[PDB]
């Protein structure tokens, strides 16, 4: 269903490209997690 | 004080009194100034506190109307021997309970916990004075005496039907018959 | 058992040196709630566990023989020869009935799925196993031509 | 993105919701995930994932959240090694018709997986538990696997550390015995768990036929009977063997080669019909599915509220 | 990845996964320190001048 | 002893004196704190076992004398930003001891322009008094500032600066720096985190260093440019004991300070300086501007940053102009370094739905802290050139009658009562 | 004072779940050092948790 994307990056830059990916990834999962509302 | 320091003097062998602290810090600094206490005493590790506060807390759950016990043993102070404490308790209790199943283990440094499945009433007081009698046997054979203790019986504070009651036992150093740190005072 | 009671020795004002009487005890649990490491706690081997890793090999009890011990013994051969022996009759009478080779776009960056472990990867990374343990007994089980074990 | 969802904090609470609601698979993509985008992950992370990984009994999830510690250098701390222990004794297993269930679960070897967490536990210096040493023998004799000259000397240690013997243990390994052609450790298990007084077992005391006999060095004779002569009882032993390996040759036919002790045997753990997790139940098979009834549940043509259920 | 793309059809029509319009060069700008210029050439759609 | 957090409200300046002419009433006099060893550092000169720098504290007197003339301009405003600091120096050499700042509005009635102009020593060799009392092996060294006649005096630095002076505006401040420093942090595990050796790029210590060696990227062996990932660690800050930090932001110094160490390492790359392959040769800034554009978002600190640089034009009319920021001396080759820096994550999207508005809240932009420019100028030529212009230095009986008569009164009347 | 009273009351509340408590000591007397209990605690408490989870301080003398 999530639209399939197309990775245009260079040799290097898919370092990066995955550390975003995987932080969307880790959004989509917080999405389970119901509304949010010392030292 | 002179009739000690005498007698030690004659038999090389000096106990001293541990009920009256006013004799024996008189004895000290008498025998320290008169030189005579370094004869008397000549030349992980932790120590042991002077005053120790233990407790054992037990939730007591409802499974079907019957209770399940959740027990637990804390002290206050480290370098008291759980480990022991928990295989006396469990070679007690296997005699005793007649529960489904139950476990117990020393779970950190100063505390140890015992879990038993759906037991009667009177299997849970058949096990409650038995590890209070185990825990009081235990710590006073480390060199300490009951000064004091309560009790309490209390629901949980998220759950009203949870009930706990907790045995909070404090005891008391005997101090040794032996010169000890922080006794230093005394002598000049 | 624990002592008890140490000993230390103090220096008074004036000069002399007598003993104290400590009440100490031993530690008897790891005081592990640090967030600290050590670096001296044990650990727990898990080389023997076989997972769809393809950039590993298939363990094989052969593996944990060849240790780099000392070869040189008659009793381990023996035991090299026979695991070996084993592992190829494994191979070869293995139970080939839903195993599926076919090639599947899906599986181009990764192995085939964790699903279709069994169908789809077992028998080859078995034969890879198969080829690369070879390559490392081979000389011990028919070593060359110069009493044989 | 959102300081309050990108907290540790709040990424540490959701991980407990997860394990504390939903299955396992939750929870290990978000600790991986998060794992690999920076949230250093800390014991108490590594115990939420471990929790529902052993609810769910998956043993390769077990072991690779293990490497992941050993790999990001965190001290485990008895709970840790309580949940890797108690989550290999309730993986699935057995046979369905002629389809052996988790059929993988042979080569990872979780049962010396579970015996190097004791052993590790042990030498770390944590206090084992009893439901620990337990999952550890059944781990050893689950249906599908028969290591019982292990599980014999694992449970002898136990009894010398004073350890209770639990019911599933027991029910578990007296299969495996008798799957193993083991009447005499079968009939000393049932005997001393009727000793012991589990619950199950307390009926079940039967006499031993074994009295004064060697375990190893030959032949058992009533006491009306005598030893044939030599040369002879020789030619006897030589025919006994050979038609005892005869008749265990042939085989049964309308069988998988699978022993009675083992068709139609599947277990898939506690949590997969409508229940959750308790520490007295360390190997717990799914209840039946006849405890509960759709039109007991809910009236027709509505839902019961419980998916999976009925489901093998 | 449009060079050697690890499924058989890159894009697809159905009514909620439409993709063709996600191939924009406009998507691509919010990346653009990593971007491969030769792809893009190649795999992006409604490029300007 | 260090103090390498610093509160913005302080400043490094003592009470400054306005001038008592009519025409002169925007002229103050601006008397900095040496007595105070925390900004001793930050305001002399660091000594060598002489460096010759002055970005570290010319910009930061120039900041901090702007900060304390924020007043005149805030009008009750919730938030005062400084930005567009040029600085050009006419004498490489020499320490300053006082400014002389002149403010105006600028072009608009909601920024306020200021004008220093530092005058001090212009040879710090003759004011140098070294090993005294050196106890320990390691001396502590003590400059006179204030001397009578035995110092010879100038102007050493020109700077100008502006502040805002506005107030704080939610969305380009507050809610997308939010989720910027979070996607920064996201994005913390992308690179790797290993520093580059001091010798090949211009400092001496490797505690002083900010510049990722894997993320160092040059174009044409750095003929036409180059870039490099950096972070400015607190770690690195805390056992340096030249710069300090905010309570989340790196100042304007700390941020330059990086900008000046890839200048060195590409001008080595492009043979611009003599490398180390003995003494190091840093090259040293002659003038420099540093601007900010909006959204005036501050330079965080424990987020890592990517600084992108021109080729290096040698100078034998210059690009920028005549005025404050270009240098003020001719003599010796120059370097030009144009600079820009990035700090966010610009290719990071979470597109939930097309329903929605996704861009409008999850997008966001690799912010600007500093851009600008330098010319520097190699170590060995510091004293090769001379400046080229010349600018000047800038160097009650009534009311005692009237306060003795009142006296005599007041004295007088005593006696009547 | 001769003979010293201290007073320790214990606080337990919950919402939403999440349960707290504050324990309150206070001495009879103005005499006690008590940034000395209060250093011994934080000494006696730093290892057995973290500082995120508990907070003691000194509301005033005594
Ligand atoms: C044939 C039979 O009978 S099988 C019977 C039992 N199995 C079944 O019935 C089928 C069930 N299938 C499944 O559950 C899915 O296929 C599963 C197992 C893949 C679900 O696992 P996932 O949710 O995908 O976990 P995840 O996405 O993190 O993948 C594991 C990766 O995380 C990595 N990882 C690193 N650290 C960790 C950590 N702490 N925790 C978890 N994973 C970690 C692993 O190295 C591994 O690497 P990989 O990507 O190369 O594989």
């Amino acid at each position: 269903r999530r639209i399939v994307k197309l990775n245009l990056t260079s040799t290097e830059g898919t370092q990066e490209k995955l550390a975003a990916a995987i932080q969307e990834h880790v959004q989509d999962a917080y999405r389970f997690s119901g509304p949010t509302p010392p030292v | 004080v002179f009739e000690y320091i005498l007698g030690f003097l004659r038999t090389n062998q000096l106990n001293l009194p541990a009920e009256n602290l006013q004799i024996r810090a008189e004895v000290v600094y008498s025998m320290n100034q008169w030189g005579l206490l370094e004869h008397a005493f000549p030349p992980a590790v932790v120590k042991l506190p002077d005053v120790c506060v233990v407790q054992v807390c037990d939730h007591m759950q409802h499974d079907q109307g019957v209770k399940r016990h959740a027990l637990t043993i804390t002290y206050g102070a480290d370098g008291f021997q759980l480990r022991s404490l928990i295989r006396r308790v469990r070679r007690d209790l296997e005699r005793q309970l007649s529960s489904t199943y139950w476990q117990c283990y020393q779970t950190n440094e100063r505390a140890a916990f015992f879990v038993t499945t759906k037991v009667a009433n009177g299997t849970a007081d058949l096990l409650t004075t038995s590890v209070t009698q185990q825990l009081v046997e235990h710590t006073e054979s480390m060199g300490y005496s009951l000064a004091s203790s309560y009790v309490t019986l209390s629901p949980d504070v998220v759950h009203t039907s949870v009930r706990m009651l907790i045995h909070n036992f404090t005891f008391r150093r005997s101090r040794r018959v032996e010169v000890e740190p922080g006794d230093g005072i005394a002598l000049g | 058992r624990i002592p008890g009671t140490t000993k230390v020795t103090y220096t008074n004002k004036k000069g002399r040196t007598f003993s104290f009487s400590v009440p100490v005890s031993e530690l008897t649990h790891p005081q592990v709630t640090l967030e600290s490491a050590a670096g001296t706690w044990r650990e727990m081997d898990t080389s023997f566990c076989e997972l769809g890793d393809i950039e590993d090999d298939m363990p094989s009890p052969v593996d944990e023989c060849l240790r780099g011990g000392s070869s040189l013994d008659k009793r381990l051969i023996q035991e090299v020869r026979e695991r070996f022996v084993s592992f190829c009759r494994e191979y070869v009478l293995m139970d080939t009935s839903g195993m599926k080779s076919t090639i599947l776009s899906t599986e181009l960056n990764a192995g085939p799925d964790y699903e279709h472990y069994d169908r789809r990867l077992r028998r080859k990374r078995h034969w890879l196993a198969i080829r690369h343990r070879f390559e490392d007994v081979r000389y011990v089980i028919w070593p060359d031509v110069v009493n044989p074990s | 993105t959102d300081p309050v969802r990108r907290d540790p904090t709040e990424f540490l609470r959701v991980l407990r919701r997860m394990s504390r609601t939903t299955s396992w698979q939750k929870t290990m993509l978000f600790a991986s995930k998060g794992r690999m985008v920076g949230y250093r992950l800390t014991r108490e992370h590594y115990n939420t994932v471990l929790f529902s990984q052993s609810l769910w009994g998956r043993a390769l999830e077990i072991v690779r959240v293990v490497r992941a510690m050993q790999e990001d250098k965190v001290q485990p701390n008895g709970a840790t090694y309580y949940y890797i222990v108690n989550g290999m004794g309730n993986a699935d297993h057995g046979w369905n018709y002629d389809f052996r269930i988790n059929r993988r679960l042979e080569k990872i070897q979780h049962w010396r997986v579970a015996l190097e967490a004791l052993e590790a536990c042990e030498a770390n210096g944590f206090d084992s538990t009893d439901t620990m040493h337990n999952s550890a023998l059944i781990t050893l004799v689950i249906p599908g696997f028969n290591r019982w000259q292990q599980a014999s000397l694992l449970l002898q240690r136990m009894l010398r550390e004073d350890r209770r013997m639990h019911p599933t243990m027991v029910k578990f390994y007296h299969d495996c015995l008798v799957r193993n052609n083991r009447p005499r450790e079968a009939s000393s298990l049932m005997r001393l768990a009727a000793e012991r007084g589990v619950h199950g077992y307390e009926d079940k005391w039967e006499a031993d036929v074994y009295k004064g006999r060697p375990l190893d060095s030959s032949l058992m004779l009533r006491g009306d009977q005598r030893p044939l002569p030599e040369n002879l009882q020789a030619l006897l032993e030589e025919e006994t063997t050979r038609n005892i390996e005869a008749e265990r040759s042939v085989p049964v036919p309308f069988s998988a080669g699978l022993h009675a002790t083992e068709i139609n045997s599947v277990f898939r753990p506690r949590v997969y019909r409508q229940l959750w997790y308790k520490w007295q139940h360390i190997a717990n098979r799914y209840r039946p599915t006849a405890a509960l009834k759709r039109r007991q549940l809910a009236p027709r043509d509505s839902p019961t509220g419980i998916p999976g259920f009925y489901r093998i | 990845d449009p060079d050697r793309p690890h499924i058989k059809h890159i894009y697809n029509q159905t009514a909620l996964a439409r993709n063709l319009r996600y191939a924009r060069y406009g998507y691509f700008k919010r990346d653009m320190h990593l971007l491969d210029v030769d792809k893009l050439v190649r795999h992006a759609r409604l490029l300007p001048t | 002893s260090p103090r390498w957090l610093r509160n913005p409200d302080e400043l490094c300046v003592a009470a400054l004196r306005r001038s008592r002419d009519v025409n002169k009433i925007n002229s103050y006099v601006a008397t900095y704190k040496f007595d105070d060893p925390q900004w001793a550092p930050l305001l002399l000169p660091e000594v060598t076992l002489i460096s010759h720098n002055k970005m570290i504290m010319l910009e930061c007197m120039s900041r901090h004398v702007n900060f304390s003339l924020r007043h005149i301009v805030q009008k009750g405003h919730g938030i005062y930003l400084i930005y567009h600091a040029q600085h050009s120096i006419l004498q490489p050499k020499g320490l300053v001891e006082q400014s002389f700042v002149t403010c105006s509005f600028g072009i608009r009635g909601e920024r306020l322009r200021t004008d220093i102009v530092h005058v001090g020593p212009i040879d710090a060799a003759d004011v140098m008094e070294l090993q005294p009392s050196e106890g320990h092996d390691h001396p502590r060294c003590c400059f006179n500032l204030y001397q009578k006649s035995d110092v010879r005096r100038g102007v050493i630095a020109v700077s100008q600066v502006e502040g805002y002076g506005t107030w704080f505006q939610r969305k380009p401040m507050l809610w997308q720096r939010s989720r910027r420093i979070g996607a920064l942090q996201s994005q913390l595990g992308a690179f790797a985190y290993d520093l580059v050796d001091p010798h090949e790029v211009g400092k001496w210590r490797d505690c002083e260093v900010s510049l990722l060696a894997p993320h160092m990227r040059f174009f044409r062996n750095g003929l036409n440019g180059a870039e490099a990932v950096g972070i400015i660690a607190s770690s690195q800050v805390a056992q340096q004991r030249r710069l300090y930090l905010g309570e989340f932001e790196a100042p304007a110094i700390t941020a330059l300070d990086a900008v000046q160490q890839l200048a060195h390492a590409s001008a080595l790359r492009c043979k611009l300086v003599t490398p180390v392959v003995i003494d190091m040769e840093t090259l040293l800034p002659l003038s420099w501007a540093t601007r900010t554009p909006p959204p005036y978002v501050p330079l965080e600190a424990d987020l890592p940053f990517k600084l992108q640089m021109s080729r290096p034009t040698v100078f034998a009319a210059y690009p920028t102009g005549g005025t404050v920021g270009s240098p003020f001396v001719r003599g010796a080759p120059m370097m030009m370094f144009e600079y820009n820096m990035h700090q966010g994550v610009d290719h990071y999207v979470y597109d939930d739905a097309p329903s929605a508005r996704p861009m409008k809240w999850w997008s966001q932009k690799s912010n600007m802290p500093y851009s600008g420019y330098m010319y520097f100028a190699r170590s060995g030529l510091v004293d090769r050139f001379t400046p080229s212009e010349d600018i000047p230095n800038p160097l009650p009986t009534k009311v005692v009658q009237e306060r003795l008569r009142k006296y005599r009164r007041k004295q007088q009347e005593g006696h009547k009562q």
